[PDB]
Parts: C-alpha cells; sequence; structure tokens
C-alpha cells in the first residue's frame, strides 16, 4: 500500500531555502515560506497541504 | 474470518497523558504502527457477566 | 415592639455591618472561582490568562 496523495495538496520541491529562522512570538522558529502564495508559517501546525 | 482465540500480537501502545500545557516534539518518532492513548487505567470494563 | 420582628435575633449594628458584607460578597474582583472549561488544542503562542 502506497497511500494516495489527496486531491488538495500542492506539490513543492524540498530546498533549503524554503525554510529560514525568524522571529514569531518570542521565538526563532524554523518558518516555511510556502512558494504558491510567499506566507511565512513560523508553525509546524496550521501550514497548507 | 473466525474470531481469534490464541493471543494475539499486538502492536505496542504508547500513553500520552495530555495535561493543561506540554511541549509537543516529534524527534525520534515511531514510524511503525503504533496505538495511542490519552488515558492511564483504560481496563475499565471490571464486571464480568457470566 | 420588639417582638413584631426577631431580627433573626442579630444585633442592630451586626445588621448596619451584614449589609456592608453583602456589598464585599457581591463584588466581581472577589468572584474567583471559575466555572466550565474548554478542551481545544491549539498552541500557546501569546500566553495571555485573559
Amino acid at each position: 500500500f502506497v497511500p494516495d496523495v489527496p486531491e488538495g495538496y500542492v506539490a513543492v520541491q524540498y530546498a533549503h531555502r524554503l525554510f529560514s529562522s525568524s522571529l514569531a512570538n518570542k521565538r526563532n522558529r524554523v518558518t516555511y515560506t510556502h512558494p504558491p502564495t510567499g506566507m511565512a508559517y513560523p508553525s509546524p501546525t496550521g501550514r497548507p497541504h | 474470518d473466525d474470531v481469534g482465540i490464541m493471543q494475539q500480537k499486538k502492536p505496542p501502545t504508547v500513553v500520552q497523558s495530555r495535561t493543561d500545557v506540554f511541549n509537543e516534539q516529534f524527534a525520534n518518532e515511531a514510524l511503525h504502527p503504533t496505538t495511542k492513548v490519552i488515558f492511564n487505567g483504560l481496563d475499565v470494563n471490571t464486571e464480568v457477566q457470566p | 415592639e420588639a417582638f413584631r420582628w426577631s431580627r433573626y435575633f442579630l444585633d442592630e449594628l451586626q445588621l448596619r455591618r451584614l449589609s456592608v458584607g453583602l456589598r464585599l460578597i457581591t463584588n466581581p474582583r472577589i468572584a474567583r472561582r471559575f466555572n466550565g472549561v474548554r478542551i481545544m488544542y491549539l498552541t500557546d503562542d501569546d500566553p495571555d490568562p485573559d
């Protein structure tokens, strides 16, 4: 079994560029900037599929 | 299709007591299937009926 | 005349004080026993008790 990828998901090549340090609520988060829209996401939760 | 009788080989059961506040982190997470449960003492159905 | 209302068999000054006490008791600032709760699984990014 290989789980099928759900309809809403966007494919993203990994790159060192995608992740960075950033300030967010008084700590340095491992932010993931998201290439389709460019939104930064300091928290692991709440990120786009 | 038959119900098992010999004791079966169940996957290991990690208990995560969940407090009001806690630092979740997923370093060293298991990749194999593993049942996760919030409460301890979950063997509550003690009144056996003959 | 004193028999018309036992004043819960309390003295006059005790009543006069008692009213003020009712004012202390009904006060919002001392009303610090809290009722009810909300389980939800958010991150505590910016801790404010309120």
